[PDB]
């Protein structure tokens, strides 16, 4: 008798009644309005707005226009019940589409522009919703909502000033649409309101105005009008909220793709803030102060400030991520940003265990931290003064297996790196034990090289034996006396 | 010829990212 | 962990509400309905329509108040949709005492008489509904509700037949209803409608007119202006429906209480399709036919008509249904019936194995069961040319032992079946080898009911006494001379 | 006295029984 076993299964599903958008319920309403009498059209309206909050989903042409209708009315009572029923119908993805299709947002526009607060609020808040689908952002963005919702962010009434952010929010996902806002003059009030006690409302300005950050031109514009900028987020990443901490962290990132905000962060005291969030042990406070110093730490004047603020070790310590490429990227490349400078600088570096570390993660991590180690290892064997260091440490042993990478990065900063640590040294004693290991060492490395389609891998090899030549050493002289290495011409 | 590189000095600045989080409206009174 | 499982088990417990009865949608209908308006009044009775049928509770008066007004609509279709409504919450036990409450009946009744069909036809089927809670019965029983109701049972519209003759069964329930009924003159309709076609109206007419042949005086009334009624109901035993079956034999069981019903269902050909009821397959209408055919017994004329028909051995074999005590009950109930007949039948009595079977049954069966074969041996006895066979089946193995129940039905009617089995025999053989044996036997039997304090009991021993003396045997008198008898005798 | 009888020759006739079950209303058109 499996038998029993669907007979209960399918009375269950039978269950999984409160449907009134069509047929008679819908006529009545629909009588109701278009009736023209206003004490039945407030009942129409009362009604729309209690069902569509209990239950929405997607509604017809014959729902939305009696709606729509509704909201060409002067009376309060309508008005707000209107705005909410359509607000209501919002969420649903569909209706939004056909919402702003069928003309709503003029209605809306108008409802905004009066003194009625709750209206206000209702009909904000109706185009917040609609403003989540990508199709009607634009159309918003262009319809004209934009300079009334700029006004209404202001509103010392927290749930309008809520939707009114909200909207402003939704409309900072394309260049096009910033550009619309930057042009309406919502930044100030954005910057302005980030100082709000409101968590919600700071958080949307905050968001806004990282987006915002997001294009060259706004940022330019907002060096030149809003000079307190970068201080205000510097003191919101110490908010009592994480997502704000985390959004201001990231605002400042986006700013930080420009020299001059790289600078600016800096001089407003953001290092010690970074400091702190890098070793949060939270994976998004981590990955976005992270991409924050990293892009800080690529103007020179900053170097200096940046090893005294003490990010080596957190920045080494972000190697142990093995579970966030994106996080041991970024850690080993803004080491690589440290890797060349003064001379104090270098000694804390190498003090900090960065070249032990990146060595420990050459052979085992994926191949874009490889990547990003590689070139650390290339900029670090630059300096003279280093390169017996880097060969005690035996990052040979790193070095030589990652020549035989597919990954061109890799390779060749491996090369370029092997290269220079063989030039000029007081002692070859790494160099002459690394000669055949491991995997034929140096030699191999020279033999595959010298055979090489890329002239440049070719001009390393011919440039760094020769480098072996010009240096005075009796015993590596004997050892590139092997055939396989010489009559390549 | 004192030196060999193959890759700037410094890294990349990364892209400026977008939050794509949506905001949707308070609850509606009526 | 264990906890795990209910955590699952009661999130989908929490699976297993925007209606239209309350607040704002109510609202909106309620303005529709005193808009006083027919086109809006309109719409509101359509929705009103629509919603009870998706979806029905107790409501409140102000659900009922606008649905009660419409009912009294100019417009025939306003009031059909209003009736629908209201029928549909008369399906709710508490609704159907409120609509009461509230007046409903009068405009229901007064829908009742008008002359749109449709209107008549959800009117009676919602007045059906309401009359099934036994509080309404009475009040609409005495609402004046009876004369339409009866009329439009005479629809030739079959949906409002059956709504008519419906509510005129669910006045059948209590004396005092259905004494209302008779006198609003239902019955000659419910007669002519036992003759309809259609299952559902002739089912509740049989069950109706069933319900009214419970009172005496209706069952005088029948007798004198019905003379078509037991024709009827005989053709109705023959019914492919089988509810229809049975209810015609429980009318015609319950009109078999007076005699002239005993006797006129005979004489209209009624015991050929008994016989066949009481070996259907279906243990309910083997119930109501034996209790048909338990009070038609009653009449001698019908005795010698009830064997030719061949009821006798069915009969016995309705005695191994041991599962039911009832049907074994009026099954041994007629037999005693036909126990004190002709020749013939008594001859036909003794070959249907009746005796044997009874002698069987006699200590191992239900109190009640052993009660009506006790009195069968006590009927069955008093026939002198049945004595001897009695004896020869050994009926004293059962008589004997039941003298010593507490029942008094039990082991007084033993007693007299014993006391005329001793009682001018020509052969003693059977008496005397049960004098000592089983259970004491006659000597004990006589000492015992000597002693009794019920003047009954010792009048039968005593006579037992002197039947057993008086009849001349050299045995038996030298049986009687023992202490035990003779000191209480 | 020919015989003895404490019980009446037949059996007494049932009392006639009442169908308790409910009719309810056909679906409601409109």
């Amino acid at each position: 008798p499996i038998a029993d076993n669907e007979r209960e299964a399918v009375t269950l599903l039978l269950g999984y009644q409160l449907d009134f958008y069509s047929g008679g319920p819908l006529k009545a309403l629909t009588t109701l309005v278009y009736s023209d009498n206003l004490n039945l059209q407030r009942s129409a309206a009362l009604a729309f707005a209690e069902i569509t909050e209990k239950y929405v989903r997607q509604v017809s042409r014959e729902v939305l226009e009696p709606i729509l209708i509704l909201l060409q009315s002067q009376d309060p009572q309508i008005q707000v019940a209107a705005c909410a029923a359509l607000g209501n119908l919002a969420v649903n993805n569909e209706n939004k589409l056909l919402i702003v299709e069928m003309g709503g947002l003029e209605p809306l526009i108008n409802q905004m522009m009066g003194d009625n607060v709750e209206v206000q609020c209702n009909a904000v808040g109706c185009i917040t919703n609609l403003a989540t689908r990508d199709d009607n952002k634009h159309k918003i963005a262009t319809s004209g909502a934009l300079i009334p919702l700029t006004k209404l962010a202001k509103s010392k009434h927290i749930r309008v000033q809520r939707n009114a952010t909200g909207a402003l929010l939704n409309m900072t996902h394309s260049e096009e649409n910033r550009k619309e806002l930057v042009n309406a003059g919502a930044v100030p009030v954005l910057v302005s309101l980030l100082s709000s006690t409101d968590p919600d409302v700071q958080y949307y300005c905050t968001t806004a105005l990282s987006n915002i950050a997001v294009d060259e031109a706004n940022r330019k514009k907002l060096a030149q009008t809003e000079p307190r900028l970068v201080s205000k987020l510097v003191s919101l990443m110490d908010s009592p909220s994480s997502r704000v901490k985390c959004q201001a962290t990231l605002a400042l990132r986006n700013l930080a793709s420009d020299t001059s905000y790289q600078l600016e962060i800096v001089r407003a005291g953001g290092l010690p803030h970074l400091v702190k969030l890098i070793q949060s042990d939270s994976i998004p406070l981590v990955l976005a102060s992270v991409a924050c110093i990293r892009n800080i730490s690529i103007h020179p004047l900053n170097e200096g400030l940046i090893v005294d603020a003490g990010f080596l070790k957190p920045l080494v310590r972000l190697l142990d991520y093995k579970d966030s490429e994106e996080i041991q990227c970024h850690a080993v490349s803004t080491l690589r940003n440290l890797a060349a400078s003064s001379e104090k600088n270098r000694k804390e570096f190498f003090e900090s265990g960065a070249v032990e570390k990146c060595k420990e993660l050459a052979l085992d991590s994926p191949v874009s931290v490889q990547s990003e180690i590689s070139a650390c290892f290339a900029i670090l064997a630059l300096a003279d003064v280093s390169k017996l260091d880097l060969l005690e440490a035996n990052i040979l042993d790193a070095l030589i297996p990652m020549t035989f990478s597919q990954n061109q990065e890799v390779s060749g900063n491996a090369a370029a790196a092997l290269a220079n640590l063989c030039s000029r040294v007081n002692n070859y004693t790494k160099i002459i034990e690394a000669w055949d290991r491991p995997n034929e060492g140096i030699r191999g490395f020279l033999i595959r090289f010298l055979k090489s389609d890329y002239a440049t891998f070719e001009h390393i090899a011919l440039w760094t034996i020769l480098q072996l030549l010009e240096s005075h050493n009796d015993k590596v002289e004997d050892l590139v006396k092997n055939d396989d290495d010489i009559i390549n011409g | 010829l004192l030196h060999i590189q193959v890759s700037p000095t410094k890294s990349s600045n990364l892209d400026a990212q977008v939050n794509t989080e949506q905001a949707y409206s308070q609850p509606f009174r009526y």
